């Protein structure tokens, strides 16, 4: 199981989320 | 108060996010299905083994084992199906060229070889589904994340004024994607390497039957041979 | 309605990352076309070798398959090219260095080591270039995804009211990226395994093949080299 | 005031919470238990294995000690039980078919491997369990946690304004799963790991007095058979 | 990892609005 | 204005959260001295064995450099302990057991093994302490920093008018632990790695030498034997 | 709108920041350059041990060939080693010990071991290199990240008026650290396996080569002692 490109890109989800503000 | 029902997620997935995540489910129930019918076999296989291996190993002589298993050759499996083929071999390399146990028990040997991979391949079928399932999954999982994720910020950017409210359900649905991707490929990972470990292991037993019947073939062509001689 | 849709953003996209894209589409359709040719070269391969072992196995006269064999010599194949190279260079050395049987044989497996290996080379050719992508693509796709939303969500920080129309299309766009990658790296990965397992089972059975022709033409060499004394 | 009681959070964790931290923690409480008897089993066996090659590499001739070891072999693990099985049927083989001291040495050397097989087996008993629970609990964790996560979405959808004050129960409920899994997980890998290594140096000792004994038991095969042809 | 971002998801979920 | 520096929220961390923080610094501590005193000690390990492999296979004699050896074997390391000890060991037996060379020179053999495996040993000591702490450390700071950020985001649940400052200190002061463990686990890793590398290269070194010295042992007790008998 | 290149978030940026990106550009630096220069050593070492192993199946005299090769001894490579220092050792020890030519065998192959493990570490130089920087670097981005959104939710926990803005430049600085870890991973991971790969094959050439100059060895020197006995 490779796991790296997993989660690095949530985080960049949360930013956009932020910028729902 | 409402029971919080995932069932409202999934009715508002779009046709790619509902179609992965029944691409998931699948892919996780055969592993199950897999997982459960190649471990029985694997076990039964390796318990029959074992006790052939100590009937053998029994001081057992070989042409009566060998009258007693082609009486009911028609079951014959690993080191039992190996052992019957590599006697026929030994005995017809020995009728035909008595005079070279070497070549005979060369040929006695690669009978066997025949046999025993022929047996590898009918144990393992499936299991390369396994490895290639869960080492595919997470993959897969991750896609449907991030498509149900870009559909949300196109409904966000498609709006003037910001919120959280409008976003909320995509990220749910993402997230429950990578989640189903996860559940599936776990089991499939960690069966795929039991299973590799225990086959390994019928492997080396049966290689080292192979060798052992050869080595004992070695002695039996060469006495056989000498003391009808004398 | 703004008319939102995927295949425009990728048509407005951005410099690197639209190059990125086509980088990642072209690994894509490769993947394809590797997948593709390979699988018939295999399938075709996989024929042959099966067909040829059975006409092998049959007894048949080797002077008389080798001389079927030389018919077509320039367009040999698999198990059929390793017999034509190991079986000339065995009668070469024979007629000329006949007193050497040890010798021959080394020569003899030296030659059908060599042919096999160059039908290795022939077979696996491009699948370390799948594995590669199987193993590239999910963090080329992270980079562009990561470079273009970066350059989008900075824009965002740069004016005193925070908005988020100013980025929400921009990251819905750039997200494109990872998920190309991904969707070529499952099939890419896929059809890794799958290949590379064919390969191991195309490799079995050459070697065991070769190993019974070593011995055959052993024996062949003792046999003949004893008679002309007697 | 309320003391902010950790347990604040399990008395209002959801019923598929609580469940999840039931299973977890059966877990951990298994990896505790196979981790501490694995640990004093290894202890004792490596204990025993130094007790008895201090004495066996003593100069003692090996009837006596064979003798003694009978009078328990009842009782036997490790070295000691490698010796008994090889000094057993290397006599009974070198009895029984002296004409092949080969024969002897190879079928003595295999029921000495047999021994350190089944040895082996013993100490690595539930080991892989270990290692199992330590890769997967975290998993489990995960779907409660996810769960939790669903429940929290849902739980915003309730008003039409979002904020910072609904959920955070569903949050902090959430988060149970993932780390009753990781507190399933730590000690499990850790002594995986640790009794792997242990387990791998006593295999290696055993190993070695396999080989030790098993080259005696040649050279005392080979040289009574000769002598008794002088 | 997995575990690691279902926190964040949650918190910046919880703290967005 | 409040000094709100790195060190002030550290220091301003909650009982838990600063216990975890000085329990990870301690482990920076560790891992970075075990570090540097175990490299330089792999310097000085191979310094001497690459020196005295030089001195050995210059063609001096064996009882020379053998008693050499015996003048600093309280200081002896690697490559020079085993030789030392196995020109020991071989004479020690031969003088008692000059009538099985083979026997003489695989015991001497075997001891030298022994001496190799504690050496070796001694290298793999605090190494494993590496290996876990930079596992394991992530681990015990996350576990912290999740914790103290759920009970934050609790602690705002309670505000009609949200907002990320009456969570953002806690959530910074919970992630300084994460941010410090990872920190100190890279260099773990890094140096786990590279030493690890140094430490396998040492044992090549040292498996070589021994076969090499073994052989030639044999050799020298078979011409002592023999000559002897003359 | 701003000219918003990356290298303004760079220079912005602070120490540390710019500290553990300079890192990784270096990193990946060395990782290509490694890559570059241990490409060309294998091709060349490839081609070279290949064309040799084709001359000396060529049946051409063994010491014409040794004579030749010792002709440049100073500068062997692969193959050429190997043949000469087997060679070299042969002689001696057909010298010494020709009525052995199993023990002189022996010696031979030790040699020849000996020789191709040497090689092949030289040639194997800065791989693990790249297997740990392949193993780190993603998590280098994962720490700077942390770093980042550590300054970030500094500078929104110190504004009365909560913004997004300030947290921007942390994130920015994360993105920027884990694009560069992307960055340097690729190269890692792609050449790393092709590298094992290459060398792993090589090694099976030299390994097949060593056994068929024994086998070739063991004949010879079992040849000219019948001979110096004629």
């Amino acid at each position: 199981i490779n796991i790296v490109p997993l989660l690095d890109v949530l985080l960049v989800l949360l930013l956009i989320f932020m910028a729902t503000a | 108060m409402t029971d919080m029902n995932i069932l409202d997620l999934f009715l508002k997935a779009s046709l790619l996010v509902k179609l992965i995540m029944l691409i998931l489910i699948g892919f996780s129930i055969a592993s199950w299905a897999i997982i459960i019918q190649r471990t029985r076999i694997l076990n039964a296989a390796a318990r029959e083994a074992e006790a052939f291996e100590d009937k053998f190993w029994s001081g057992i002589e070989l042409s009566r084992l060998y009258q007693e298993s082609q009486g009911k050759r028609d079951n014959l499996t690993g080191s039992e199906q190996i052992f019957y083929s590599g006697f026929k071999e030994f005995v017809r390399l020995h009728r035909a060229n008595s005079h070279a146990p070497e070549a005979v028990v060369e040929g006695a040997s690669r009978a066997m070889r025949i046999s025993m991979n022929r047996e590898l391949e009918n144990l393992e079928t499936h299991i390369p589904f396994l490895g290639t399932v869960g080492s595919i999954s997470p993959y897969i999982g991750l896609f449907g994340t991030v498509w149900g994720i870009m559909h949300a910020f196109i409904a966000l950017g498609a709006v003037k004024q910001a919120t959280l409210q409008m976003v909320a359900p995509g990220i749910a649905e993402a997230l429950i994607a990578t989640a189903i991707g996860l559940f599936a490929a776990i089991p499939a990972v960690m069966a795929y390497n039991r299973l590799n470990q225990r086959v390994n292991k019928l492997e080396l037993n049966y290689d080292n039957f192979m060798e052992e019947f050869t080595a004992i073939l070695h002695r039996q062509a060469f006495t056989v041979s000498e003391s009808n001689k004398g």
